[PDB]
């Protein structure tokens, strides 16, 4: 009710972004939006004193009919002051990826009950463009904490800390935590048990109040991971030989003890691609020692909440795609495999959304911080197109990779 | 008195850490201080400007410049100084509208705005910082000293708040009467409708009306502008729309300047006009600016620039978009990186023109450069009509789904049709899953000395079949394509190659038609000509056999 000052990072000034162009349909829906939370006084209209700009855009979370506004607020969350005053910062919980059963909640419509410092407003503007620029775009700025600003959450800890003490209290053994507008809640209780406790968390904000009724479950308990594997042949070929060489010379910069000097051997000559070639005592000695280096974890592997995490994709064609995320190359703390590429079976620009959405998640649930994505797609395909199938309230940052990784072949 | 509203004032700032403008009037004779007084006189009777006292301490130079062919002299106060310490605004009109995006109209009126104007208010607070000096006659008295009270002309914010604030104004206006529009550019405003002109003309006269809440007045004497309008570089007309004329010049030579205007009329031609190109006039500006120089044309823009003004040789109109019919964009390859593309709504009848040019870089293809043309086109589509078009393509419905299921990126383009329009985009050649059995394997490589540019290319094969060259003026990366294409000439028509080359399979994992190496163009020449070709890459220097041998032979 009193507002928290906030201030923008010494020597710089706000954002000034593009916005880009939207369809007639998310248009129409933003306009009746922001009407409506105009005349709510979430958002005030501005003048040309004002020459900041956020992007807008409208999407439809998923299994959902209705528009909701986001805003992408990724250069104003890399402009605005950090919070530590109050809290040095949530330490993470590392218990949260453990639970067997985690729901995500969309919280973020709580953030519109505080009022946003006056003098911070006018950093938060953004516009509702029309089609073909033949009216001028609708100016607004916020009044209030707006959805998917970083500093909503944290101004808004200490009313959603008091909101929740007695759920707690009373469920000491569920995990909840926040992250930008989303609510995870974890338990290890039976799903039905589970979702009644959701839904008793609902009312809680329901009636502190007096999109949230939606939940996305997630069982981070059965995530799978990517080891090393290598096949398990009775005739091999010169071309497998060369293959499992070239995999395991890959896989000797991340595990050290990995040696192809007997394997190489086999295909001593210049033989034909399709031959078969006796794996030697010597041969069979050698892949068993690196089958088993491979059975093991990579070495000198931590997170350091300081850095950056990197996540990669690669396509591996029929709706499959593997990841990695990491920050140290060839120290990778999670990898994975996705086929279940949903409603998007003719659609690779979709199939990859997704998979950037679910990997995000997975990175939020397991250190509370989105990736820096190395997406397998070109600038201007991507940047047409991502928009369309974005289901999330957060939006992560990325880069175009432009030349073929070899090591496509490895994770497949 | 009729009680009138005001305008609400824009409140205006100085950037942060900057004070006002504080420069030198400059010496004036005593003829332009004369000509000031009466031009500054009648401004204070009309309340643009103040007599100030002599506290406020800063000031910006005033000009006198004589009205060609007249004996009368007009002013110019040089805001300069002030702009630069002013903070930036909103700029509404920094994307104009597309003919191609607006409505069919029966009428349109224009409305004079240009007395409306001196009723928005400067900012009571920022007022001071415009101050100015009229010197005094044999600078015997203190110089005259005035501040602005309105806009003034030259101004950075100027435009921005007359905009914003006529735009507030007839807001309600507009929501209220959805059967116009209402465009406002400089001191006019365009009013249209479908209506019947009676009607159209009492929406005028209520317009009228409710601008003189703000006691803003247009003139009776109706506007001289009437249809067909010139407006940023278009003819609008009721109905259709095209370009002002685009005039190519005749020359016997050509500069550098004379270049880039053609290379502009014809980009701006090409919105319109079918099949514009400018690739080989465009290629006769590389590198070089001095735009004195004479380029000789070569043949190909001479037939470009001939094949040009035959496109331009009589009137094209678009038409205006019905937003109740799709949109259809049709897409043609040109050659040399070139495509062209139209969009309409009914056969024969397009609302626009355009073209698009091949990214520089090494390697490309046409199907990717069909997909960059694509989503150009839907993202200037969402820009101008808010819709993604119906595409034509002239690629079959196999040759993509054997493209983007294969190829290592994802991809995307949206709801589309083939067209049999030729060329048609293909694929090329397309590299073997699994080794082909009963094919020749040929083992390549190729080295270089880093000092003398002396080089070695080179395969061994599983049939005994060997070759190495000498090269000479090469690299290690030339040398690993040279030994490639050495295996891609030397065998039958089914094949597998051997290479440890990253680069190598870099580029040819790309899938190029075309590069600006000659050796990779000539590598892709000779895969066309294969049946089968099998790509094995494996590490190098790992004692793997045929590889271990030809890197011998070729290193020394
Ligand atoms: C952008 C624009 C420039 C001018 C005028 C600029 C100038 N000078 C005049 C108007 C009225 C507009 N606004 C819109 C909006 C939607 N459809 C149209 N259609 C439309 C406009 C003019 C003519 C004609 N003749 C026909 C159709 N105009
Ligand atoms: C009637 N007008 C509208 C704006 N124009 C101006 C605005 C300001 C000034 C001035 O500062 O004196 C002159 C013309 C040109 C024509
Ligand atoms: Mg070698």
């Amino acid at each position: 009710i009193e507002t928290v000052p906030v201030k923008l990072k010494p020597g710089m000034d706000g954002p000034k972004v593009k916005q880009w162009p939207l369809t007639e349909e998310k248009i129409k829906a933003l306009v009746e939006i922001c009407t409506e939370m105009e005349k709510e006084g979430k958002i005030s209209k501005i003048g040309p004193e004002n020459p900041y700009n956020t992007p807008v855009f409208a999407i439809k979370k998923k299994d959902s009919t209705k528009w909701r506004k986001l805003v992408d607020f990724r250069e104003l969350n890399k402009r605005t002051q950090d919070f530590w005053e109050v809290q040095l910062g949530i330490p993470h919980p590392a218990g949260l990826k453990k639970k067997k059963s985690v729901t995500v909640l969309d919280v973020g419509d709580a953030y519109f009950s505080v009022p946003l410092d006056e003098d911070f407003r006018k950093y938060t503007a953004f516009t509702i463009p029309s089609i073909n620029n033949e009216t001028p775009g609708i100016r607004y700025q916020y009044n209030v904490l707006p959805q998917g600003w970083k500093g909503s959450p944290a101004i808004f800890q200490s009313s959603m800390t008091k909101i929740l003490e007695p759920f707690k209290k009373q469920n000491p053994d569920i995990v909840i935590y926040q992250y930008m507008d989303d609510l995870y809640v974890g338990s290890d209780l039976e799903i039905g048990q589970h979702r009644t406790k959701i839904e008793e968390l609902r009312q809680h904000l329901l009636r502190w109040g007096l999109f949230l009724w939606m939940g996305y479950e997630l069982h981070p308990d059965k995530w799978t991971v990517q080891p090393i594997v290598l096949p398990e042949k009775d005739s091999w070929t010169v071309n497998d030989i060369q293959k499992l060489v070239g995999k395991l010379n890959w896989a000797s910069q991340i595990y050290p003890g990995i040696k192809v000097r007997q394997l190489s051997k086999l295909l001593r000559g210049t033989k034909a691609l399709t031959e078969v070639i006796p794996l030697t005592e010597e041969a069979e000695l050698e892949l068993a020692e690196n089958r088993e280096i491979l059975k093991e974890p990579v070495h000198g592997v931590y997170y350091d909440p300081s850095k950056d995490l990197i996540a990669e994709i690669q396509k591996q064609g029929q709706g499959q795609w593997t990841y990695q995320i990491y920050q140290e190359p060839f120290k990778n703390l999670k990898t994975g495999k996705y086929a279940r590429m949903r409603g998007a079976h003719t659609n690779d620009v979709k199939q990859l959304t997704e998979a950037v959405q679910k990997i995000t998640t997975e990175s939020i649930v397991i250190w509370g911080k989105t990736p820096k994505f190395k997406l397998p797609i070109q600038k201007e395909t991507w940047e047409t197109w991502w928009t369309e199938y974005w289901q999330a309230t957060w939006i992560p940052e990325w880069e175009f990779v432009n030349t073929p990784p070899l090591v496509k072949l490895w994770y497949q | 008195m009729v009680p009138i509203s005001p305008i609400e004032t824009v409140p205006v700032k100085l950037k942060p850490g900057m004070d006002g403008p504080k420069v030198k009037q400059w010496p004036l004779t005593e003829e332009k201080i004369k000509a000031l007084v009466e031009i500054c006189t009648e401004m204070e009777k009309e309340g643009k400007i103040s007599k100030i006292g002599p506290e406020n301490p800063y000031n910006t130079p005033v000009f006198a410049i004589k009205k060609k062919d007249s004996t009368k002299w007009r002013k110019l106060v040089d805001f300069r100084e002030l702009n630069k310490r002013t903070q930036d605004f909103w700029e509404v009109q920094l994307g104009i509208p597309h003919p191609a995006g607006l409505k069919k109209k029966k009428s349109v009126t224009v409305l004079d705005v240009g007395d409306a104007y001196f009723s928005v208010p400067l900012d009571e607070d920022f007022r001071k910082y415009t101050a100015f000096t009229i010197p005094s006659i044999n600078n015997e008295t203190p110089g005259i000293r005035y501040q602005y009270n309105v806009l003034p002309q030259g101004w950075k914010g100027s435009p921005a708040i007359f905009q914003s604030s006529m735009t507030k104004i007839l807001e309600p206006f507009a929501a209220q009467n959805p059967d116009i529009v209402i465009y406002q550019y400089m001191d006019d405003l365009y009013v249209g409708s479908d209506l019947e002109i009676g009607q159209h003309r009492t929406k005028i006269e209520e317009l009228r009306q409710h601008l003189l809440r703000w006691g803003l007045t247009t003139p009776d004497k109706k506007h001289q502008k009437e249809p067909p309008f010139l407006w940023m570089g278009y003819e609008l007309h009721p109905d259709k729309w095209t370009v002002q004329p685009i005039v190519l010049p005749e020359k016997d030579s050509w500069t550098v300047n004379d270049i880039q205007k053609l290379v502009g009329k014809l980009n701006w031609a090409s919105q319109i006009y079918p099949g514009i190109k400018v690739r080989q006039l465009s290629k006769l500006l590389r590198g070089t600016k001095a735009l004195t120089e004479v380029i000789p044309l070569t043949e190909e823009a001479e037939l470009e620039l001939a094949e040009n003004r035959e496109i331009l040789k009589e009137p094209v109109h678009g038409v205006y978009y019905d937003p109740s019919k799709d949109l259809i964009a049709e897409i043609q390859k040109q050659g040399q990186g070139q495509w062209t593309y139209q969009i309409y709504q009914e056969p024969f009848k397009n609302l626009k023109t355009g073209k698009y040019a091949r990214m520089r870089g090494a390697h490309t293809n046409d199907v990717k450069q069909l997909t960059e043309a694509v989503q150009k086109i839907t993202t200037e589509s969402i820009v101008i009509w808010g819709k993604t078009p119906k595409f034509k393509l002239p690629i079959q419905k196999e040759t993509w789904e054997t493209w983007w299921t294969e190829y290592w990126q994802a991809t995307w383009i949206p709801e589309w049709e083939f067209v049999n329009t030729p060329p048609l985009v293909k694929l090329w050649y397309q590299l073997e899953k699994e080794p082909i059995v009963g094919a020749e394997t040929f083992y390549v490589d190729g080295a270089a000395n880093r000092e003398t540019k002396l080089g070695k290319a080179g395969y061994v094969t599983n049939k005994g079949r060997q070759k190495v060259v000498p090269l000479t003026n090469t690299t290690n990366q030339k040398t690993e394509l040279q030994a490639i294409y050495l295996a891609l000439q030397d065998s039958g028509l089914e094949v597998n190659i051997v290479t440890d080359s990253q680069y190598a399979l870099g580029i040819i994992q790309a899938q190029p038609d075309k590069s600006e190496s000659e050796l990779v163009n000539q590598i892709i020449e000779q895969l066309i000509k294969k049946e089968k070709v099998y790509l094995a890459w494996v590490p190098a220097h790992k004692g793997i056999g045929g590889n271990e041998q030809v890197d011998k032979l070729v290193s020394a």
